[PDB]
């Protein structure tokens, strides 16, 4: 893993509707095999860098379990501010709909 | 029964007593091109095989994604 | 003469293909 | 050996005609060798650019003359 402050920056600029001009400017001459191929040789990139600079080269976050625990924790991350955020809005729901613990009822007894 | 029928193979001991049996290849090689191989030694694929087998160096995400 | 071009450096360091695995049989998966 | 020749561009192989002569060492003991350009020339007329591995900065000789 790597670069996770330019990922952040990358989605920055991403959320930036002067960038979507941008890129609807860009998009002038351009068909969607070249932006899935560029798209796909970025991450190949990425990848390749990670392969390749593991072999000498260490990271401020290097850990006995090495990339492992930042997989884990990009995981997770994703976990609690994707997953979680679903869950509260699912438990409101299910709550206002049927009460707490509507989705486990018995089925009405015959 | 006539015989006509009967079972078109004899049993491993037999075989073994006639000095028959062979064991080997669970698999096999079905065309000649593809037998003779490894005997060649100077073109075990023709040109044209080479440059199809060129198109599968690596699998088709996109397409497995498709 | 000088050089002035802006060499990027994709011109010289290629990466290797990673996304997707190798086929070491050279055949698709459906043969 | 391996079917991975150096690409004779100086891109790649800084001086490579420059001189008639190219010298190797060889073994555990590191033996001299000298070998003439035009010898090492030759693998060119049989090497295929089709084919570039190592950053590509290594071509392939076709399968008859490699063998």
């Amino acid at each position: 893993g790597f670069h996770f402050q330019q990922y952040i920056a990358m989605a920055g600029r991403a959320i930036n509707p002067v960038q979507w001009t941008r890129a609807w400017r860009r998009m002038e001459g351009k068909s969607a095999t070249e932006v899935y191929r560029d798209a796909l040789a970025w991450t190949n990139n990425q990848f390749a860098q990670i392969s390749r600079a593991s072999q000498y080269r260490a990271w401020w976050w290097q850990n006995p379990l090495g990339m492992g625990l930042v997989l884990y924790g990009t995981y997770k991350a994703w976990h609690m501010i994707y997953m979680v955020r679903k869950q509260k809005k699912t438990a409101q729901l299910v709550a206002a709909a049927y009460g707490q613990g509507g989705q486990w009822l018995n089925p009405v007894p015959r | 029964p006539s015989g006509a029928y009967r079972l078109p193979a004899v049993d491993y001991k037999r075989q073994l007593s006639r000095g028959t049996l062979v064991e080997g290849a669970d698999f096999y090689l079905p065309t000649a091109q593809e037998q003779q191989r490894l005997a060649r030694h100077f073109e075990p694929y023709s040109e044209q095989e080479q440059e199809e087998r060129r198109k599968f160096r690596f699998q088709s995400i996109s397409v497995y994604l498709a | 003469k000088t050089l002035e071009r802006n060499v990027p450096m994709k011109e010289i360091l290629q990466p290797l293909w990673v996304v997707e695995p190798p086929n070491f049989l050279r055949q698709p998966v459906w043969k | 050996m391996l079917n991975f020749i150096p690409k004779r561009c100086p891109s790649v192989s800084l001086l490579f005609g420059k001189r008639p002569v190219q010298r190797i060492e060889v073994g555990q003991a590191r033996h001299q060798l000298e070998i003439p350009v035009e010898t090492i020339e030759k693998i060119y007329e049989g090497v295929d650019s089709r084919l570039e591995y190592h950053n590509k900065d290594y071509n392939a000789m076709k399968w008859k003359d490699f063998m």
